[PDB]
């Protein structure tokens, strides 16, 4: 109902900031940062990628699958005959 | 000592009982974190269990000297007739000065911060807000003893 008034019930529970001014825009956020983009990166890409490769080489597979067939036509039938 | 150990421990836990008192030792220590003043002054629990008399005779020692100390007295009394019977303990007993260093403090840091102790089962919930200001001696403590004043304050119980 009224948003913040009464969602949820909750005790006991303790919170601490800072203003904004009393702290910095990059603690470290390039050597700190740069391991937590890669190890995480990881768990995806396990699940990322491999359909991608699927395609890329039927992409391709066909592609010259399709450049032969089409490409020459004294192929098999060459102009002897 | 064990006995007055044990009455602060039962109080330590009762203190919980007067809403009050327990948001300011919530409000300095969240300006005033890092300094000696942010601190509880019965102090951490633990520290009364582990207390031992004789950190007490170093405190007794260490600040209980003059200048640290100062007398007064108002009444029929005048000011010889309390100096004079003032005269010879505590002329004295020393009460003494050396140093405890000198005069050991720092001006403490002041933190843009909040705190929250969030428990929604209670009917109410204080609150308490401040910003920091000049010390005990400064010119300024008068100029704003009046804007509080003039701004006033309410209660449910008044007919005004």
């Amino acid at each position: 109902g009224r948003q913040f008034g009464h969602l949820t019930r909750v005790r006991h529970v303790i919170t601490y900031s800072l203003s904004p001014f009393e702290q910095r825009a990059f603690p470290h956020y390039f050597s700190k940062g740069i391991p937590n983009v890669l190890r995480r990166t990881r768990a995806c890409i396990l699940r990322v990628a491999p359909p991608f490769v699927a395609f890329y080489l039927v992409y391709t597979w066909g592609t010259q699958e399709f450049e032969k067939s089409k490409r020459k036509n004294p192929a098999a039938y060459e102009n002897d005959r | 000592i064990e006995k007055e150990r044990d009455v602060i421990l039962q109080e330590l836990q009762e203190n919980d009982t007067s809403m009050r008192d327990v948001v300011f030792n919530y409000l300095h220590a969240t300006a005033f974190q890092g300094t000696p003043l942010a601190q509880s002054v019965e102090g951490p629990s633990e520290n009364v269990r582990k207390l031992s008399r004789a950190d007490l005779t170093e405190y007794l020692s260490r600040h209980y000297k003059a200048p640290r100390m100062v007398l007064a007295a108002a009444g029929g009394l005048e000011h010889r007739q309390l100096l004079d019977l003032a005269q010879k303990h505590f002329s004295g007993l020393s009460g003494t000065y050396d140093e405890d260093a000198v005069p050991t403090l720092s001006p403490c840091r002041f933190t843009g911060s909040q705190i929250c102790h969030r428990e929604d089962g209670l009917p109410l919930a204080h609150v308490a807000i401040a910003v920091e200001g000049p010390g005990w001696a400064h010119p300024d403590n008068v100029a704003l003893q009046v804007a509080n004043a003039i701004i006033g304050h309410y209660d449910c119980t008044y007919g005004g």
